[PDB]
RNA sequence: GUGAAGAGGGAAACAACCCAGACCGCCAGCUAAGGUCCCAAAGUCAUGGUUAAGUGGGAAACGAUGUGGGAAGGCCCAGACAGCCAGGAUGUUGGCUUAGAAGCAGCCAUCAUUUAAAGAAAGCGUAAUAGCUCACUGGUCGAGUCGGCCUGCGCGGAAGAU
RNA sequence: GAUGUCGGCUCAUCACAUCCUGGGGCUGAAGUAGGUCCCAAGGGUAUGGCUGUUCGCCAUUUAAAGUGGUACGCGAGCUGG
């Protein structure tokens, strides 16, 4: 799992690290997993619009008092 | 398959401390010698080791022995301490320590800058002879391996650092 | 190899089979090939097995075959279209067909009859199993 | 591994020590001087014809210091003597090239004495018959 | 079950030898080497001694099956016994001949008609004497081990106590 | 040394040994003996 | 040497010999003497273990089925297209 | 048979496949093949078995010291399973061959000796002895193990123009 | 009721089953040298002649003179040689 892309140049696929994903702007790895599971184009961008993941620890939605949820 | 069955058994006076999964074994004459079990499962009883299944893992008997047999190895770490005489065959390489630095060659013009971890410790007879001193049976052969990394023992004139197992048959030259 | 000495007619129709063989069992040896399934040899692999078990088993005992290639197959060239009657003849078929033993032996020591048919079994185009006769 | 061997094999003609060649190269490899097994090997055979094919069995420790036994000759060497055959046939029993009556092995036997493990004249006979069968010589009784 | 009969039938044979032995002999050595053996094999069915090397399975399985007096405390561990049930003076003898040519202190026992004879009274009885005084030492033997060794035994633990 | 597939022992100390989805010849009597794939 | 028991066929015809075969049991039949062809279902993995050895088929069996007994060798195996399992065996009384 | 001359459901859109034969309208229910974590309607199912490959959910020849279950069966504390150490011997260094010929360069021998024990050697190596493990014995060692067969699961083989 | 070519200029791009450096294993490899060689798309990979020439022959450079595809790349780019 190399989060395979070719933008437009040089033979090879391209590809960027499970590494990265977590250890530089943490908040991509859930949103290109959630990403896939909605329906078409604009419905689903609807709906990915309303996942924040942030760095991590140091969330800032303290005033809108977050229920805590264990899965 | 005998030793998969082995009941272990630790010696008087070690101090067998238990998580569940990580074992970690303490006593008097030696530090950091530890196991964490993850394909197979031990309970520790007093101080009879029993080997199961874990949970996530399919092979039986296959880990059971490498357990029994690691957990072994670290009770001998802390009791006696293993074995320690380390040298080398072969002229201007060498395996001199210093400190915490071993000193050697191999025509490179950089120094080679093999070094001790901050764990272990080791002095010198000879330019040759190198004796590593400490408690825990991966560590002496984990900083040997670095320093073999690039002096192996080789099959047919066999010069490399010589140390535990070693893999030299001789070979013939060009036959004439 | 074995083949029949001469036939009725020069040309005859391709076949298949129905999905079961009658000499399953072993019968002329004590031991033999059993084919599992179903296909074609091009008795190239006939050569080739015998070959195989005589230099593994050579003068101890002796072998019996039971394939032998009847039937004549044609290919068609490819500068010939279809439906233009039959093509050049090609190569001569063995048909093995579900449970048809292959080879078999009795002479030959069992043990160095079982390594010499796993070496006639990697010239054969397809997986086989060995099979043993008992007392009946 | 520690490389010490027990009982290494060595056949060379008492006068024939002094060269490496009748040696071979063995010695060599496994850190035993031609020179020094020279003097070894001369202690032993000064009441041995020259020429005549000594045993020698040798056993190496560790730091290729060296321990030797020589012993007076073979009973194969005695056997083609007594039935007057220069060389075998290279075919023990289908292949003969004499005959030796078991009065001759058991001289064989007691000349052997010292070397022999044997609880009995008896078993020590017993041993020389399938070297006399080896060099193509019927042992009758 | 085994399937043969020669690991259980070499465990009744060496208790019943043993048991009568008139002199044997117990000693330790996981590998003998074949040389000085080899040779006192020889020498042992010159003098009408017996010589086995001998499992810890048999030897254990031995006192199971047989009852033995003084030979079943010196069984631990890798152990050879020679024993003789005739010329007991030989058993002991073998060891002194062997013993030129080894350790001496490698004896653990003896047995002398069913008394246990200590490491160091063996020595006397490997002295082989002609007849006269070899049976007035063989009963030397025997007395002395009935009742003066319980003496001898009950002062030699005291003197490495005794502090001054 | 070859790659090769399938495995067959060429010396009595030839471990062979499957580290991960791939066996290796892994020998401690000849460095020989090392085939990658069987 | 082998000791075995067997049930009579409560159904006959190609139906109920499937369903014995899709549950690990197949058919067999005991013929000679001076009385009728008998019968019976087995249990292919309880006999298949027992003739590796040959006395299954070389020495006399004892076969119960409804407490009776009357001696039996094994007979000629028929085998499955591209499977060993025993598709039906005939046995003579001994 | 189906499409041709038929809607819909399932398959990712897929004329002919699996289910079914659409009068029309139904913001009513069940059921088929197919599904049941989200795309997407429903089982992250209850009970028990097994596995490391994203196998599953991409296929073969072929192959081994990959891993479990099962019954029948040998071994099975009278010591297994079979590795490590130590001994590895007497004739003997068999015979021939050869510089010399040592189990292992070749061919013939396939035996004998005190023995509780050691193949005139299973495998390596060596221009070839040499050096080495090995059973057996006797230390360690104190309980499960494997061949035949039925059975789950793996493997590399399985690299191409976006 | 239209997928239209060779040869020659221009301009390329993708698959690595790599011409090559780069890290490493074997060798009947001592080291050199040769044989065997896994990892790996990242990057470089020559010009004049004759002929309408793909391919041929010849002269020559450089450490070097690649493998596969593209309506057998490319006239809604160039030219009928």
């Amino acid at each position: 799992k190399v989060y395979y892309h070719h933008t437009g140049h040089i033979g090879g696929i391209k590809q960027a690290t499970f590494e990265e994903m977590i250890a530089r702007r943490p908040e991509r790895v859930i949103e290109i997993a959630v990403k896939g599971m909605l329906p078409k184009g604009p419905l689903g961008r609807a709906m990915f619009r309303k996942l924040k993941v942030y760095a991590g620890n140091e969330h800032n939605h303290a005033a809108q008092q977050p229920q805590v949820l264990d899965i | 398959s005998r030793v998969a069955k082995a009941p272990v058994v630790v010696p008087a006076g070690v101090d067998v401390k238990i998580n569940g999964q990580v074992i970690t074994i303490k006593g008097k004459n030696g530090e950091l010698t530890r196991t964490l079990n993850d394909a197979v499962e031990v309970k520790h009883a007093d101080n009879t080791l029993t080997f199961g299944p874990r949970d996530g893992y399919a092979d039986g008997w296959a880990q059971a022995g490498t357990a029994r047999a690691l957990l072994n190895s670290m009770v001998i770490g802390v009791t006696e301490g293993f074995t320690k005489k380390l040298q080398l065959v072969g002229v201007g390489y060498r395996a001199a320590v210093k400190g915490n630095v071993i000193n050697l060659s191999l025509g490179f013009s950089h120094p080679v800058d093999h070094q001790l971890p901050a764990g272990i410790t080791a002095e010198c007879p000879t330019q040759t002879e190198i004796v590593l001193k400490g408690a825990d049976k991966q560590v002496i052969g984990q900083v040997a391996a670095d320093l073999r990394a690039y002096r192996r023992p080789e099959p047919y004139k066999g010069k490399g650092v010589r140390y535990a197992d070693e893999v030299v048959r001789t070979k013939e030259a060009k036959k004439k | 190899m074995l083949q029949p000495k001469r036939t009725k007619f020069r040309k005859m129709h391709k076949g298949r089979n129905r999905g079961l063989a009658q000499g399953t069992d072993v019968s002329f040896g004590s031991f033999g090939l059993k084919a599992v399934g179903r296909g074609r040899l091009t008795a190239r692999q006939i050569e080739a097995a015998r070959r195989a078990m005589t230099r593994a088993v050579k003068r101890q005992g002796k072998i019996w075959i039971r394939v032998f290639p009847d039937k004549p197959i044609t290919e068609k060239p490819l500068a010939v279209r279809m439906g233009k009657g039959k093509g050049n003849v090609e190569y001569w078929v063995a048909l093995i067909q579900p449970g048809k033993v292959l080879y078999e032996m009795d002479g030959v020591p069992e043990e160095l009859a079982r390594e010499a048919f796993k070496l006639a079994a990697a010239k054969l185009p397809i997986k086989t199993t060995f099979v043993t006769k008992t007392v009946m | 591994a520690k490389k010490v061997q027990a009982y290494v094999k060595l056949q060379v003609a008492a006068g024939m020590a002094n060269p490496s060649p009748p040696v071979g190269p063995a010695l060599g490899q496994q850190g035993v001087n031609i020179m020094e097994f020279c003097k070894a090997f001369n202690a032993k055979t000064d009441s041995i014809e020259k020429g005549l094919p000594i045993p020698v069995v040798i056993t190496v420790y560790a730091d290729r210091s060296f321990t030797f036994v020589t012993k007076t000759p073979p009973a194969a060497v005695l056997l083609k003597k007594a039935a007057g055959i220069k060389s075998g046939s290279g075919k023990p029993n289908k292949d003969k090239v004499g005959k030796i009556s078991r009065a001759q092995l058991q001289e064989i036997a007691q000349t052997k004495a010292a070397d022999m493990t044997g609880a009995d004249i008896e078993a020590m006979t017993r041993s020389i018959e399938g070297t006399a069968r080896s060099m193509g010589l019927v042992v009758e009784d | 079950a085994l399937n043969l009969q020669d690991k259980q039938a070499i465990v009744a044979e060496v208790s019943e030898v043993a048991k009568g032995a008139l002199s044997a002999v117990v000693a330790d050595s996981r590998g003998v080497t074949v040389d000085k053996m080899t040779e006192l094999r020889k020498a042992g069915r010159e003098a009408g001694v017996y010589m086995r090397v001998v499992r810890n399975t048999l030897l254990r399985r031995a006192v199971e099956g047989t009852p033995f007096e003084c030979l079943k405390d010196a069984f631990v561990g890798p152990t050879l016994i020679a024993y003789s049930m005739e010329h007991p003076g030989a058993a002991a003898r073998l060891f002194k001949e062997f013993a030129k040519a080894n350790a001496k202190f490698e004896v653990k026992a003896a047995a002398f008609e069913g008394e246990l004879i200590p490491a160091s009274q063996i020595d006397r009885l490997a002295t082989l004497p002609t007849y006269e005084e070899a049976i007035a030492r063989l009963m030397a033997t025997m007395k002395e081990a009935s009742a003066g060794k319980l003496v001898r035994t009950l002062a030699a633990v005291r003197d490495a106590k005794e502090a001054a | 040394m070859k790659v090769r597939a399938s495995v067959k022992k060429l010396c009595r100390n030839c471990k062979i040994v499957k580290r991960d989805g791939v066996i290796r010849v892994i020998c401690s009597a000849e460095p020989k003996h090392k085939q990658r794939q069987g | 040497m082998f000791t075995i028991n067997a049930e009579v066929r409560k159904e006959q015809g190609k139906g109920a010999s499937r369903r014995l075969r899709a549950a690990n049991k197949f058919p067999a039949i005991i013929y000679g003497g001076k009385e009728a062809p008998l019968a019976i279902e087995l249990d292919h993995d309880k006999v298949m273990n027992m003739q590796a050895k040959a006395e299954f088929y070389s020495e006399v069996l004892t076969i119960v089925v409804d407490g009776k007994e009357i001696k039996v060798k094994a007979q000629d195996v028929q085998r499955h297209p591209y499977k060993p399992k025993l598709q039906h065996i005939d046995f003579v009384r001994a």
